DNA sequence: ATTTACTACTCGTTCTGGTGTTTCTCGTGTGTTCCCCGCGCCAGCGACCGAGCGCTCGGTGCTGGCGCGGGGAACACTCTAATTAGA
DNA sequence: AAACACCAGAACGAGTAGTAAATTGGGC
């Protein structure tokens, strides 16, 4: 009575779930939330692509060993939803994927070509002819601002600059919902058997690539969706901003787009 | 759209009702496939004919899950909302 | 992908919690989910290895005239005929 | 509580019913056979009910049967109707008062037939024609229809028999889309004895209706089955039946279509 | 004419039509001198009864007790198309359906219409004549009167509901449409609300304003068993068909 | 250097790392001296202690016993961009997989391998090597060999101790690889598979340890030879600590590019 | 004759609280070709108002469904040592 | 410390003869 436990695609799976306040516990082969109260709440951990544990959470061995068969991505986060600690199937990376990945990140050149098919995915128009590294990323940071001040003229928000450290809500929702678009992305990253580590535009931190990919799309439909849920200035921001970030993972299907635009990001080598 | 409807201590009216439009594969437990405005009637119909028992009623739609589900009565399974996302929590004793 | 439900009766504690890794259960045995036709198949296959001596019943909306199909494993006093090719169910009495 | 029934088209087609008495249990569709098995059957959502021989149908099943929109029909062998009960008053006055004007009036009644005959055989009635010729036509297109099926599916064909394998089938197919068909015109609120081609028979417009698309997809396929030559062929035939009314959506295309008809003067 | 079956089972043994009794007492029944058979409840009817009833096109209508409702009826929409198209041809043209209306007039208020008045002035008129009843039946049997939300106005829809069956089951069996009404149009029942509104207030209402006066625990069942009790001994069903087609005989064939 | 951890729950009371048992043993840890935890089963971990340890940059690792099979880790896919682009900058050029496929004979036989020698003439010889040793063992602890038969579908004895002690040492391996900030996946001698590294490695380390005691197990004939073999992988990786000495291990064969590794 | 409201009473299932018992569902020589679900682009549905003597009659853009296409098991191949076992 | 296999006891609901009561859920 021992079948082999398969996991399923990521285009045909939920967005995200959020657990706080509990023990994770494996009952009978299933990801079950307990409560202090005692009220066991079952999670369909296989049908989900990544679940966000909040403060107050207490994942068993077991449990963590069922969310890495599954090929569901279990992320620590904090305040706001930002990503503290991940954990996932170790080896669940492709050979061929990270040996392309790598083989256009180590040369300048192929990595320059990445650098200009993430700004034309993102921007739509060719990034300025020779120009290094930094420079698009000084010219990405300049388009950045101004997407900021137009987001913020056009849903009406006052706006008086990009602060990440908590030490106002709408930075707090946009933390919130880029956050989410992290998360998710990460979990194509694995699906994709990629490293998250491996930049081309940033480097160093452990999901530079991740940072990338997201970067294209998220003021596509992220950003400024979030700036809606501060145009409301709601009691609880987080959740509905969560809520949100869902529906958008549904309209734009980004779950299913992720990977070959990844694909078409690479097919610049 | 498919609609599943599971009933738990209803008087046999509701039942029956039940039988009238869908089939019973399991004990409290109907299938049937209708449109929006026939499954608004068969909730109605469960709403005035429940009385002391729990119902629960899942229909198909359009959303990431797939399904809808609502329910009417008290029962040791209570439905939660996780950040919108609404799942199913076991009550203790 | 289209909607999946399963019904269970006297099957082990291990096809209900595999059943819970993919589906919502909303009631004792009687669970609710939205999948592929190859996430359906995988579930059945769950299904039918790992049941012993319960009953279970799988019902998946489709585009018949009826709008669902469904099949079922194990015996229950509630039986499906085929009436002129439209399935039904009958309820047999005691022997 | 209210009991409302619904729209037809978005029900099943038809259910067979033999050798067991029909009753209704807490408020429903009970079918119970010799041996004590009871079989519920959803009397709203299916379109018409077929009551084989062998059926003994309760008071409380009948009352059920009309006030959800479902037509019952007593049937005998290979399908045939013998009789049927239905919703009484749930017709429509202004839909009847209408389809009456037209039958009232001679010059109306004819430019309906001619509609019939256009729609029936995708070409304009010749001019100046009375019912008659049509009639004397139509029939003469009918057999050329069952030579030509005939000729398709390799079928031993000698005439068209009423008088009771090939013509049961038939008869068992368009027996079928009778069934519905009646049952179509009952969801519409019309009458079934007024009829512009045939007359008298208190069907008469239920036959005009299936004859104008009997030979489209019904006699065909039925020539399929006995192309087969099946020992159960009815059960096949009945099958295959909703298959057709299931692939071709014949309860939604059925009132718009009626209603065209009557479009005509 | 017709004939009221009750708690029994409907067979054919040996040709003939047969009604068995909880007690075991046959009640054989010839194919013959009936046009319409009428089933309450309590009965059971075989496949091989419908096919002889079929066959001698005897109509079949599930009806209530003596009656009372209307459930459902053999060949849907009507049997006869002559019948039908009478009707129909009555009410279509507004000088036949005023003299139908007039005939109406005539049978209930017992006096004729008056002259170069349309439908609708009749309606009116009708109209205050059904208010002067309700107030003299008020006063004759002391029932406090002010003129419902979807007891006296509930005995009243009662025995309007019981009286609309009867009605109904009259028109079924002379085999025209309940829809086709003269006074009322447009309802799926007009024609019912017509005939029977003809002999509403003859009968049945000043019983349910004594059953008001009384004032039971029970309204509905105490009127709907005095409405069974006086459509079965005055045999108002027996009487109705011949009021129909004198209404309908009006229009000059 | 690395520590492991079982049969209690992992939190933070005063700002360090305690491990609870069932009779209330707090084991107090800093955040220093430890580049990898080791989570055996029966460890439930509070999100303090997660976040503590993803401050500080501790890597977390879900392990079974002894790490005879790896589950879950932190950081997944990869944590470090040096050693990534390292491996991969080792795998990609024919050259330096030459050099790494030598350290790996020279290292695995005792031996350097034969000069003027491709991949694939590295991996016959290999494999006869292979082959003589299983005869070998086989005359050492005297079992009747047949040849490695395996069926993924209904799972011989001896090939069932085999496989078992293979699959631990795929675990303790994989967990090595991870606990050193490494690829499992980009693999020498191996291409393709998740897994090829791991395999190259335990291909290494195969017959020192954990192959002649499957063939004492098979030799004993035990009722339940799974539980057997993977308890005495368990014994031998614990009293020998196979895994920290797997790491320099690691980092000496990806030294042998020469290309200074960070 | 049929059906349902109401009532003990049997029968079966679920749930939980005790013991034990285990830390378990794994084997991997590396790379090229025919077959079918999946997205993908273009066609069909989901209150004021007349007649008499305030009252009375009440009437008049997604969506599922046919199509190109891009991702998996045979086998197709080094290389060595006593023509097949091993990598 | 977490999680599952196995078994006996408590709680709970469906199914089923029995009794009794009705022939019923408006109106226009």
């Amino acid at each position: 009575t021992w079948l082999p436990l398969n996991p399923i695609p990521l285009k045909d799976r939920v967005s995200m779930i959020f657990l706080q306040y509990g023990q994770i516990d494996v009952i009978d082969g299933a990801f079950v939330l307990i409560d202090k109260t005692g009220i066991r709440t079952h999670i369909p951990v296989g049908s989900v692509a990544c679940i966000m544990l909040e403060p107050g959470t207490r994942v068993s061995h077991a449990a963590v060993r069922l969310a890495a068969q599954v090929g569901t991505l279990l992320v620590w986060v904090g305040e706001a939803g930002v990503r503290v600690y991940a954990s996932g199937q170790p080896g669940g990376a492709r050979s061929d994927k990270l040996l392309y990945q790598a083989k256009l990140a180590l040369d300048e050149d192929l990595r320059l070509k990445v650098v200009r098919k993430m700004f034309e995915l993102r921007f739509g128009e060719p990034a300025p002819a020779r120009r290094s590294v930094e420079q698009l990323r000084g010219i990405e940071g300049s388009r950045v601002r101004a997407t900021y001040a137009l987001l913020a003229k056009q849903y009406g928000v006052t706006w008086n600059g990009r602060r990440y450290d908590p030490k106002d809500t709408i930075n707090q929702c946009i933390s919130a919902a880029t956050s989410c678009l992290y998360g998710v992305t990460e979990a194509a990253i694995l699906a994709a058997g990629y490293a998250p580590a491996i930049g081309f535009v940033h480097t160093g931190k452990p999901l530079s690539f991740v940072y990338d990919i997201a970067d294209i799309i998220k003021f596509d439909t992220v950003v400024p969706k979030a700036f809606e849920i501060a145009r409301r200035n709601p009691g609880e921001p987080d959740r509905e901003v969560r809520l949100a970030c869902r529906d958008i993972f549904r309209s734009s299907k980004t779950l299913a787009k992720l990977i070959p635009l990844i694909e078409d990001v690479l097919a610049a080598g | 759209s498919m609609l599943v409807v599971v009933t738990e201590n209803v008087p046999p009216r509701l039942r029956g009702r039940l039988a009238i439009w869908l089939l019973e594969v399991r004990a409290g437990v109907y299938v049937g496939d209708v449109s929006a405005k026939i499954r608004e009637m068969i909730w109605e119909q469960i709403a005035g004919l429940a009385e002391e028992g729990n119902v629960v009623m899942a229909w198909a739609t359009n959303t990431e899950t797939g399904f809808e589900f609502q329910t009417f009565g008290l029962n040791r399974r209570t439905p939660v909302d996780l950040d919108g996302l609404r799942l199913v929590s076991f009550l203790p004793v």
